């Protein structure tokens, strides 16, 4: 249990980064990564 | 899903009788209870149309009132008589429940400052023992005081799971700075406006929020940093009333960062602007928030009613809220080295410091572990 | 460059971003800072629909070599400036951006 | 960027309440604080409208005037007392800082002759403690007054960063001149016209100077040479506002050489014809200029506020400076030698002796070390 929580989340934060990677790479569907984080964070 | 919302001390029936002023207007209701001809879902609150109260000498005062047809100072004292009226206030609660369709939660309104400290410290040692399942949100007050006052809130903090703030002292600066006053009648007011105000989005359906737990989950991260602050503007676009909302002169509360913001907009405002607001927030930067988790701001809609201009309210997890404790905790030690185990009060005076430690480590960059 | 007041706040906020080299930048960052220009500047108070052309163009080093304005036009008003015209202002506004940064960097000295 | 005003003693908040007057009439801003329905950047000066102010009896004057809704005599004596509340103004200072969105710098208006002129030298080492990367531009105005005099004027050449002369001998003479008075009332006039023309280009957005530094950057050629005066004409083609504003007249001033100059032409004039004069004024040679460096002559256009004709306004850098500070520095030994160290008045004695020495060899073809 305690090793699958922590394996919930690679997987799930490895998928988010996926999404606002595509998210952004256009020329709305920009404005929406400004809703998705709003600190800053997932700035990798 | 219906809400069974109870009344203790002199200060719960106070605010309830005027949180339920506010209510019966806010709809086309008569004092006498019944509907006035003169969309908006009233069956959270009410049944049909009588609320759903378990009240408990101000009582004469609601009697006398033209609402009739609607319905010592120790903190031991308040937690024993309870016990010896265990099975009688259980019998209405628990007849009120069955009744109902399906129970959804306990909105307890209660002063922590006589009896009501005392016996809302048994009902919410008691309601975890039954019923299980229930959220239990508390619109508690604050103000031997230190002694009342920190008791309730061992109780408070492993068992409400939820509580809203409302300190007199700070609303009473409100009071004299834009109201000029110079009483508990007038103060009271605007307690009656937060509390209506509040449950806006349950009672007016939207896109979301539906139900209490979807205001509850959103904003309390983890079981322990549950409480809240709030914040009333109106006392003239969305950019206005975000600004405001954001001022240190308008929250009621006498580093520091938030945690989650929920804004409840009650105007007509078109919305197209509103994510602008909300782009302009974040650039000028007049809120921060925590570092370690993603925190995000949160904006909501309604629409006013009828048969009652732009206001606002914002539910706030703000780090600030510590200060309130140490007050607390301060003069605790201070009455401490002043004067059958008095052990309660040394247990429940290790469990507060964990809280405080909790919410200065909530700032942190590695609040995690 | 006419307005003076815009591209002061304009050259304060692509510091930190044009110092990178070119590999490193993609334009959809940018958008979001001449967005913000455009608000706080006095450039706010302006027509919505010239501000809906504005926007930025990444020519093909350093940010400094890459970064400036388009403002395409399409339809009638184009019989105006016939693809020639915009071949010539960019042609200007290099030598504009040049004799703008030159000044910053010697009141940055100062 | 922002740029707060602070006001010191009786003549900088006489001086700075005559420049807000004159700066809310030339924009559409009523005495209210409220804008009027009746282009021009205000973000600068008015805060979202509010003053950027800092003010330190004649308070109450200003409070009892249509204006309210806007917002001993030695040094030591007037040095000390900011000691002992030091950490009171600031709190104001730092809060609106921090309120504000890019600081840039601090416009002082005072005058060097005495509570305030103590108050002002104690402030400006402060703001170099904190503030390290902000322009302090001080509009000082001249007059036991050669004492205090000289005293901050040990200040002025090493913590101020610029700085605009205004002596009273040379205003005083132009209300006998040119507009015969036989009031402090009246030559204020004067001054707020010179200190509302000063910041023209940085309220009405151009091509250029857009920007405190943009002004300073041209004329200051070395951290050490800071001092300006000023020459306002209209008390018409573009070539008669510079002939006019080169003649003695017209100085507010009581060998030597120019070392830049910046011309301010406010009016609706002709944009096409400035070029040429420029090239015409250098022909006849109306002005010298240093040997060592090259220096040349600026002129700035700008529009006058069409909510309330062609004028001028010039800055100038002259060495014929070194003879202002050369009457305070005589002044000052015939009174040491007539009369718990006094150590202070010695370093201030030397320290203006470099300046004075840095002006005479400023003017040199080997100023080069
Ligand atoms: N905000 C507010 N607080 C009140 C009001 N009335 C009483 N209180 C609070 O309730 C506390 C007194 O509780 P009390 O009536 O003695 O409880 P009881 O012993 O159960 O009757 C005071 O400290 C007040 O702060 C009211 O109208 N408004
Ligand atoms: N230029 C100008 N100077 C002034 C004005 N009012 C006062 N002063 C100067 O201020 C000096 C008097 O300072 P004072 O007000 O007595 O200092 P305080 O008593 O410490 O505030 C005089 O020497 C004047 O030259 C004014 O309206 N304009």
């Amino acid at each position: 249990f305690e090793a699958t929580i922590n394996k919930f989340d690679k997987n799930f934060s490895a998928h988010l980064l996926d999404l606002l990677a595509r998210l952004s790479i256009y020329s709305g569907m920009a404005s929406v990564i400004s809703r998705l984080d709003f600190n800053g964070f997932y700035t990798e | 899903r219906e809400i069974i919302t109870l009344q203790l001390g002199q200060c719960g029936n106070q605010i309830g009788f005027e949180f339920w002023k506010q209510l019966c207007a806010e709809h086309g209701i008569s004092p006498e209870a019944i509907v006035e001809e003169f969309t908006d879902r009233k069956d959270v609150f009410f049944y049909q149309y009588i609320p759903r109260a378990v009240l408990l000498r101000v009582i004469h005062s609601i009697l006398n009132s033209p609402y009739a047809k609607l319905y010592g100072n120790n903190w031991a004292s308040g937690f024993s008589q309870g016990e010896k009226i265990h099975e009688d206030i259980f019998d209405i609660i628990d007849r009120e429940a069955d009744g109902s369709d399906s129970l959804e939660g306990f909105v307890l309104c209660h002063s922590i400052a006589g009896t009501g400290s005392g016996l809302g410290s048994y009902l919410l040692e008691r309601l975890n023992d039954r019923y299980p399942k229930k959220l239990v949100q508390t619109y508690s007050v604050f103000p031997v005081q230190p002694y009342n006052s920190l008791l309730t809130l061992k109780r408070l903090t492993q068992n409400a799971d939820c509580l809203v703030v409302l300190d007199n002292t700070a609303l009473n600066r409100i009071a004299t700075d834009r109201l000029h006053i110079q009483s508990f009648s007038q103060i009271n007011q605007l307690v009656s406006t937060i509390m209506s105000a509040s449950t806006t989005t349950l009672r007016y359906p939207g896109y979301m929020n539906n139900d209490l737990i979807g205001l509850i989950a959103s904003l309390i991260p983890t079981p322990r940093l549950h409480f809240l602050m709030t914040g009333y503007t109106p006392l003239t676009t969305v950019l206005d009333v975000m600004r405001r909302l954001l001022q240190p002169k308008n929250v009621m509360v006498s580093n520091h960062c938030y945690i989650a913001i929920l804004n409840i907009i009650q105007g007509e405002v078109d919305p197209t602007q509103v994510h602008k607001s909300l782009q302009r927030i974040r650039e000028r930067k007049l809120a921060n928030f925590i570092p370690w988790g993603p925190a995000s701001i949160q904006v909501a809609l309604s629409r006013k009613s009828p048969y009652l201009r732009v206001s606002g309210l914002m539910m706030a997890n703000h780090t600030s809220i510590s200060s309130l404790f140490e007050r607390t905790c301060r003069q605790y030690d201070k009455l401490r080295k002043r004067e059958d185990n008095f052990d309660e009060m040394d247990t429940s005076r290790e469990i507060v410091q964990q809280l405080i430690d909790e919410y200065h480590a909530a700032t942190r960059p590695d609040y995690i572990s | 460059l006419g307005q003076g007041d815009f591209i002061r706040h304009l050259m304060d906020l692509l510091k930190p971003e044009l110092v990178r080299p070119a590999t490193t930048l993609y334009q959809h960052n940018l958008t979001g800072i001449l967005e913000t220009a455009v608000r706080a500047t006095n450039a706010q108070f302006d027509s919505p629909e010239i501000l809906r052309r504005l926007d930025v163009r990444l020519l093909e080093d350093t940010g400094w070599d890459v970064f400036s304005l388009d403002y395409h036009v399409d339809g009638p008003i184009a019989t105006v400036f016939t693809r020639e015209c915009m071949s010539h202002y960019l042609r200007v506004f290099n030598f504009l951006w040049r004799a703008k940064r030159m000044e910053y960097i010697l009141t940055d000295i100062r």
